RNA sequence: UUAAGUUAUUAAGGGCGCACGGUGGAUGCCUUGGCACUAGAAGCCGAUGAAGGACGUUACUAACGACGAUAUGCUUUGGGGA
RNA sequence: CCGAUAGUGAACCAGUACCGUGAGGGAAAGGUGAAAAGCACCCCGGAAGGGGAGUGAAAUAGAACCUGAAACCGUGUGCUU
RNA sequence: CAAUGGUAGGAGAGCGUUCUAAGGGCGUUGAAGCAUGAUCGUAAGGACAUGUGGAGCGCUUAGAAGUGAGAAUGCCGGUGUGAGUAGCGAAAGACGGGUGAGAAUCCCGUCCACCGAUUGACUAAGGUUUCCAGAGGAAGGCUCGUCCGCUCUGGGUUAGUC
RNA sequence: CGCGAGCUGGGUUCAGAACGUCGUGAGACAGUUCGGUCCCUAUCCGUCGUGGGCGUAGGAAAUUUGAGAGGAGCUGUCCUU
RNA sequence: AUGAUGAGGUUAAUAGGUUCGAGGUGGAAGCAUGGUGACAUGUGGAGCUGACGAAUACUAAUCGAUCGAAGACUUAAU
């Protein structure tokens, strides 16, 4: 009834991916894929990938159909941040936090 | 008109180079603004080609770059000759147009709306 | 020219109410049935 | 601008370096402390 | 039906509670290592080239021990028991 | 007497990263499980990841690996505006 | 029957944390921690139940202390806000073909443009392997990256006269 | 003695120098004189513009009254009588 | 600034092009004549002409999709 797919430590800031995941929340699988493939943002290819993984998992493990599949819920939360520095002026150094993201998507057949 | 985010000399040069390349290939891929701005230049060159008198030839020589095309059977002829011998005939009866434009999706490196400008 | 105080979570989430991406202008393609952007050429088929 | 430390192998090994510290008793001292400390680069 | 009066609904977002996740490395439990001592050895090593090192040495190969062209060691006695 | 912000600076290739021309100065960093049994195959993906199946008492014990708090970031919503 | 605001401050009674002595106990039929709860005492605080947790820990009496943190522009470590804001470090690129999961950014080609007492060729000082050919894409490149001064593998410096 | 996170920096008030005066001297004088680095990416309130949401007991397109509010508001000379 | 406002989306002049014109510049090119040459003259107010005016669907506004009412109670006239 539910199928899971997760991408961990994706090299995109979670607040940047969340903008895109605020569109495919609760839409149908086909419409969701059409959005991702056409939204011109950076995170979009990495999330489309997760949707295909989720649908493949559903078909191959639960033998449920990929037409009545709505996106039960899809979110993204922080990951193991990488700390770097930028040489700024007058000998001072400022920090740069290269963040990451733990993308999760679950697709459901809307039943029990 | 548009400035294309560029100076005057660099734009003059870009527009004429893009027009030449279009004439060579008969359809190219570029961004919307530059397609919208090369449309007029290429259309006007074809007009200079629909007459073929020496004055219009000499005057169209201003814009086109000097390039060589290798046709089938290793036949060679330049952009002026193409314009005045292979494209004047095609549009002898059409009284405008000469070009179409087909918007395409945004590119990856930017959000630029790539398009294909083609000689119709 | 420096923040005199913190911007609480309430104020933060409030300011970004209007900060969002719009769903794409997508319509179904007449030759293949896959979605395409309106006024653009379908990238799956290559039509109009 | 000309900054400091214009490197030079010869002067580096002349003013510093094993044989220079072994030329004066005070030079012999710093090697003594550096071995007591267990240093790896002694001169 | 027309007047005059009253009152929802709304939630772009936000508040408070609740549930479920993430990051993060506190807490608890643990000890490879330390600290302070007591008792008994010992309390000088080098031109017989010392202390420290450098370069090496393995079947392959860098590091750390170990050992030096007889180089991941060689001879011998006594143990030694797969 | 200390139990990893303690106890040596150093429980871990530490007077080492590193810093300085040099004297010198000097860190951070322990914990899968009883056993490595360290996840045969299948599925999406170029890969990183993941989801099944299997190992195990346990895999929100899967190698960044015991417990896993708070700040902080999310996804739902009962009552509000 | 009387008294009970209180700062510097004096006096008294106590609650808690670690360890030790003894006695008596609890523990994979689930300890310590952790989280939740609408529970108890005058307070410091004490229990109980349910989850996670996978081995130690309470209670009584008495002893000792590295014994109680909210502030020291305290130290160390994490994470915020400013904010998807500033910045993206002097400059001319365009287009066809190819390569790939992916291309303004990599390879080839044409055109165009910049330097040219130099952004050209040598050679010193200094750096040491950055040199070359295959391969890769985590990280480093202020973007991307199939590319590289990056990573992996294997190679490369030959003098009687310099 | 409105206004420097709007501007200048001539005077004054750092370090240099010099003259007059005082001090044995180092130095000194609100006595002169020549010279002398003006940093800041705006969070909040405020203010000038410009959007979206919702409410106006149905959903809409256009024209509107005006409760209020703001802006103007100066004045010369010549001729005639 | 962006978003708004306004003119338009084929049953179409919204923009581009084409044709004509306004305005600007000032005598294009190639010829022929004359000059040793530097040049001059006629063709021919010619040639060119970004935003300005008009006509023309030649090219692009082709296809499509989303949102959007069914009208509360109370009392008095009705
Ligand atoms: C470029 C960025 C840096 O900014 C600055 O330099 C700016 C320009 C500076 O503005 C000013 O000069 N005054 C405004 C101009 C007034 O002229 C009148 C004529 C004079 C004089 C004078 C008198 C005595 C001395 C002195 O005795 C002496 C010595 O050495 O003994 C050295 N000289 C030079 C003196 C000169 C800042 C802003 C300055 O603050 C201001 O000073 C005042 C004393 C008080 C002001 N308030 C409190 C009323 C204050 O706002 C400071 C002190 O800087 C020197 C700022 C401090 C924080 C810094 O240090 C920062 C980090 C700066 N350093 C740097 O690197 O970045 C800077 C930001
Ligand atoms: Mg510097």
């Amino acid at each position: 009834m539910e199928a899971k797919a997760v991408a961990r430590t994706i090299r995109i800031a979670p607040r940047k991916v969340r903008l895109v995941l605020d569109l495919i929340r609760g839409k149908n699988a086909a419409e969701a894929i059409a959005i991702l493939k056409l939204t011109n943002k950076a995170s979009s290819p990495v999330i489309e990938k997760v949707l295909m993984s989720a649908l493949a998992n559903a078909e191959h493990n639960y033998d449920m159909n990929t037409d009545e599949l709505v996106v039960k819920e899809a979110y993204a939360n922080e990951g193991p941040t990488l700390k770097r520095f930028r040489p700024r002026a007058q000998g001072r150094a400022s920090a740069i936090n290269k963040r990451t993201s733990h993308i999760t998507i679950v697709v459901s057949d809307g039943k029990e | 008109y548009r400035k294309l985010g560029r100076t005057s000399d660099q734009r003059k040069a870009m527009l004429r180079d893009l027009a030449t390349s279009l004439i060579i290939s008969e359809r190219i891929e570029t961004t919307e603004a530059r397609a919208k701005e090369v449309r007029s230049v290429v259309e006007k060159l074809i007009t200079l080609g629909k007459k073929g008198d020496l004055a219009s030839r000499r005057n169209a020589a201003k814009t086109l770059r000097n390039v060589e095309i290798l046709n089938e059977d290793e036949t060679t002829q330049t952009a002026l000759q193409k314009l005045f011998g292979e494209i004047a005939e095609r549009y002898t009866e059409r009284q405008g147009g000469y070009t179409r434009i087909l918007k395409q999706g945004p590119r990856r490196g930017d959000g630029a709306e790539s398009v294909i400008i083609e000689l119709v | 020219a420096v923040p005199k105080r913190r911007t609480s979570k309430t104020r933060k989430n409030k300011r970004r109410t209007h900060f969002k991406i719009s769903v794409p202008g997508m319509t179904e393609c007449p030759n293949c049935g896959e979605y395409k952007l309106s006024h653009r050429v379908c990238k799956n088929c290559g039509s109009y | 601008v000309k900054r400091t430390y214009q490197p030079n192998k010869r002067k580096h090994s002349k003013v510093h370096g094993f044989r220079k510290r072994m030329s004066t008793k005070n030079g012999r001292k710093v090697l003594a402390r550096r071995r007591r400390k267990g240093r790896k680069v002694l001169s």
